[PDB]
């Protein structure tokens, strides 16, 4: 038992190929070693589960935005109502040095800026964003719906055809023609 | 902590499957070991005491069974880690207190400044 | 409300008014009371790599048994390879046996990633014929409302047959719905889904699933007609929304516990899996015992 | 403290009762299988 | 109608070489409602903007044809030179707070209808009052998706 | 702490049971071989019953 036997028995039992059998004091010691080998397997497979299973932008509530950094520069498109909902409220003063100094001409420029990884995030009307998030897999719309407006129609104050349009607009909700456009233009894709 | 949480029916299914193993091992002997051999070989390999060795088609089938036995051990030990490691009062911000229920009745001592800091504020 | 508007008992009338197109015919209106509508409340490649590597090691075993000649690689050594998924080259195989044990540990961590990271639901909406043909399912479906509702008018516009179903079950209170969900007497509920959003969060245990994960069906304040107040109201209104003060009221009045909904997975299992795989195994014998030594 | 078994004790009781019933059937079954091996 | 290049609301795609819209089909295989839309080619200032009528696709077209049915109108559909809503901004002499863009185009008489999903303004309603709005949303945030390990 | 003493107790129980079963094959070394088998099963009809408790020891490994 002195040349290559207990070599291959260490490779039997320390690999736990043969866990059982394979003077008495050396056997006591070796089965303590096999206990160690079981412990080591337990610890590393615990790490296999651990380091795979174990341990962002939330919205305006971030100090990333309440204290807006130049590592987090953001933008819009000028002449937008988005910039109006900016310029109405107060504490976007720190933000207007991003949202008025970096802006675009189309939202697609900002979409590319996410794709080109130019600016870190953008703030736009949720519809196209969630569409393209379902369409392309670069896009996670975080935050809430901010300034929850409705999407209405440019009608002059003396234009009297808000009226039967509003009745239709009503037949749309009541009979799901809204939901029909959800079928026909909204509810399509995923990641 | 407990006894078995794991749906005693499933444990019965384990017993049924082991006897199915015994049936499938003892039948195919005569088609190319018939009394208590493959009983104790099912208890060898389905217990994975001897995982390796212990015609060819029955052996294919049995090593598929040993693969199952390894899967079952993996799933239940995953549950051993899971149901032990897997899934209160925060303050005034609770709806337990903002909407104070009579399942959550609370109190102070009267003539206290604690009640003063109560009676100053509004909500 | 509408009698008090029309017969001008309440010259102003506020409510949580489901502003109908029908009501808009009768009454002028401001902005929607809140967003609302109608809701329903209720309770590969690794494998091929494995085949390749096992065939490699089986062939290596064949060659090493050929080079002991200066016990069956067809037989015994393959069942050994099976056992080591779960004699000097056999030392090198014990190395790869220890490898196979490492791969066992890896997909235990993987199946832990599966069985932690489930959440399931049942009802879609009006697209279910559960609603539309309830008696074409056993048990027939059980859905009622508090009468004389605008949502009821909308279903009169949609399916008064469905009202024929609802009148088998129609209720009078929201607590009627609380009982009939917690006692299973009616199956789920569709109302103005905002009330469901309070009280679903304000459920005990919150198993009473509502009208989808908040899928508003019946999607999207009374003004007596010709009231001059309307522009005053609605410009004020932008500012309230432009100030988010409605959201401050939302922080006041909304939430219960479904506001802290926490990825309601299982917390034993009865997945099929092997119930597929068992259907394979017997047929394997049906392959082989026809292929006997016929000649 | 910070809490750093009952499953254990349940396993102790179950395995103990099973081994006791097994051993007190061992002698009976050895005797009857000696009678059956006489056949 | 002047149309902001807002997809899918208006997919602004070119016509054929015919100058015509094609016969493209939905997922349901249905002939998609397409609209000739007049407006610039090089849709940027300082570039030669060539008003081409181009194919248009979307929600709002479907709605306008619904209103052609229920309402008996014809619809004169154009592209924006700005591609922008257009807000009250000051002209040179640095005081002239004037609605630009689409707001300017109604308030100049040049557009007489804006058919667009317009985020309503207490301020825009001070000049141009909406009908009943479609969608009840708000601004959300595009975030980059992180890669795997 | 207390789980350890339980382990020592139960292993001595099963070793004694092995001694008795080797005494009742007489109508290979319980001092020797069977103990190293007990070690291996921490990590011949009564040996079937030990394989039961070996599967138990594997359950304790999982725990």
């Amino acid at each position: 038992l002195t040349l290559s036997s207990a070599m291959w028995f260490s490779w039997r039992v320390l690999l736990n190929s043969g866990i059982g059998e394979g003077s008495f004091s050396a056997r006591i010691l070796g089965m303590v070693w096999a206990g160690f080998a079981m412990i080591i397997v337990a610890s590393y497979t615990a790490n296999l589960a651990a380091f795979l299973v174990l341990d962002r932008i939330t919205g305006i509530n971030d100090p990333r935005l309440r204290n807006p950094s130049d590592k987090f520069i953001y933008a819009t498109v000028k002449q937008s109502s988005v910039d109006i909902y900016f310029r109405r409220q107060v504490e976007l003063s720190t933000m207007y040095r991003h949202m008025e100094k970096h802006n675009y001409e189309s939202a697609a420029e900002a979409i590319q800026a996410v794709r080109d990884n130019k600016l870190h995030a953008f703030i736009w009307d949720s519809a196209v964003l969630e569409f393209e998030a379902s369409q392309k897999c670069d896009l996670v719309t975080t935050g809430e719906l901010f300034f929850r407006s409705g999407f209405g129609i440019g009608m002059r104050k003396d234009s009297p055809w808000k009226q039967n349009v509003s009745l239709s607009i009503l037949k749309s909700h009541e009979n799901g023609f809204m939901e029909d456009l959800d079928k026909t233009w909204v509810r399509y894709q995923e990641c | 902590s407990f006894m078995q949480p794991f749906q005693s029916t499933l444990w019965l299914l384990v017993g049924l499957s082991v006897h199915v193993v015994a049936v499938m091992l003892y039948l195919l002997d005569r088609f190319s070991l018939t009394l208590s051999s493959a009983m104790w070989f099912s208890w060898r390999v389905l217990l994975n005491s001897g995982i390796g060795e212990g015609s060819f088609s029955a052996r294919i089938l049995g090593m598929v069974w040993a693969g199952f036995a390894m899967i079952i051990v993996a799933s239940y030990t995953a549950n051993l880690a899971a149901f032990l490691v897997l899934d209160r009062i925060t303050g005034i911000n609770d709806p337990r207190l903002r909407n104070p229920s009579d399942k959550f009745i609370y109190a102070t001592v009267k003539q206290s400044s604690v009640d003063i800091y109560f009676r100053r504020q509004v909500e | 409300m509408i009698g008090e508007v029309v017969y001008q008992r309440a010259v102003m009338a506020v409510g949580s008014l489901t502003i109908n197109e029908e009501r808009s015919e009768v009454v002028d209106f401001s902005v929607p009371f809140v967003e609302t509508g109608i809701s329903v409340m209720v309770s590969a490649s690794v494998w091929v790599m494995m085949f390749v590597m096992l065939l490699i090691v089986s062939a290596i075993a064949v060659f090493v048994f050929e080079y002991f000649s200066p016990s069956f690689t067809i037989g015994k050594a393959i069942w050994l390879l099976w056992g080591l998924v779960f004699t000097t080259s056999k030392i090198m195989v014990s190395v790869w046996a220890f490898f196979a044990v490492i791969f066992l540990a890896s997909y235990t961590a993987n199946l832990a990633a599966f069985m932690i990271q489930r959440f399931v639901d049942q009802v879609t909406g009006l697209s279910d014929k559960k609603f539309q043909r309830p008696h074409d399912y056993s048990p027939p479906f059980r859905f009622g409302t508090v009468p004389n509702g605008s949502t009821e008018r909308n279903i009169r516009n949609n399916y008064p047959y469905m009202h024929q179903y609802m009148t088998k079950f129609n209720q009078k209170g929201v607590e009627d719905a609380l009982v009939s969900l917690k006692t299973g007497k009616l199956d789920a509920f569709i109302y103005d889904a905002a009330v469901l959003n309070y009280k679903a969060g304000r459920d005990e245990g919150c198993k009473l699933v509502t009208i989808g994960s908040g899928y508003i069906f019946a999607t999207t304040i009374a003004l007596q007609k010709g009231s001059p107040w309307k522009r005053q109201i609605d410009l004020a209104l932008l500012q309230f929304v432009g100030d988010g003060e409605m959201e401050e009221l939302e922080t006041l009045w909304l939430t219960g516990i479904c506001h802290n909904e926490k990825n309601e997975v299982m917390s034993i299992d009865n997945m099929a899996g092997v119930f597929y795989m068992l259907a394979a195994a017997m047929a394997l014998s049906l392959i082989t015992f026809i292929w006997e030594h016929l000649f | 403290d910070s809490r750093s078994f009952e499953n254990m004790a349940g396993v102790f009781m179950l395995v103990a009762g099973g081994i006791v019933a097994g051993i007190f059937l061992i002698f009976i079954e050895i005797a009857y299988k000696r009678h059956k091996d006489a056949r | 109608i002047v149309t902001i290049h807002q997809e899918p609301f208006v997919y602004v795609k070119p016509t054929l070489s015919d100058g015509t819209c094609k016969e493209e089909f939905t997922v349901n295989g249905d002939p998609v409602k397409k609209v000739i839309c007049t407006g610039p080619n090089d849709t940027s200032p300082g570039s030669p903007r060539h008003t081409v009528p181009q194919c248009c696709y979307g929600f709002c077209i479907d709605l306008l044809i619904k209103l052609a049915r229920t309402m008996n109108f014809t619809y004169e559909v154009h592209l924006v030179a700005d591609g922008k809503f257009g807000t009250q901004e000051r002209v040179n002499n640095s005081n002239k707070k004037e609605w630009n863009g689409m707001m300017g185009e109604l308030l100049s008489g040049q557009a007489d209808m804006i058919v667009a999903p317009l985020t309503i303004n207490n301020e825009r309603a001070q000049y141009i009052e909406f009908s009943k709005p479609f969608k009840y949303q708000g601004l959300t945030i595009l975030v980059k998706k992180e890669i795997p390990r």
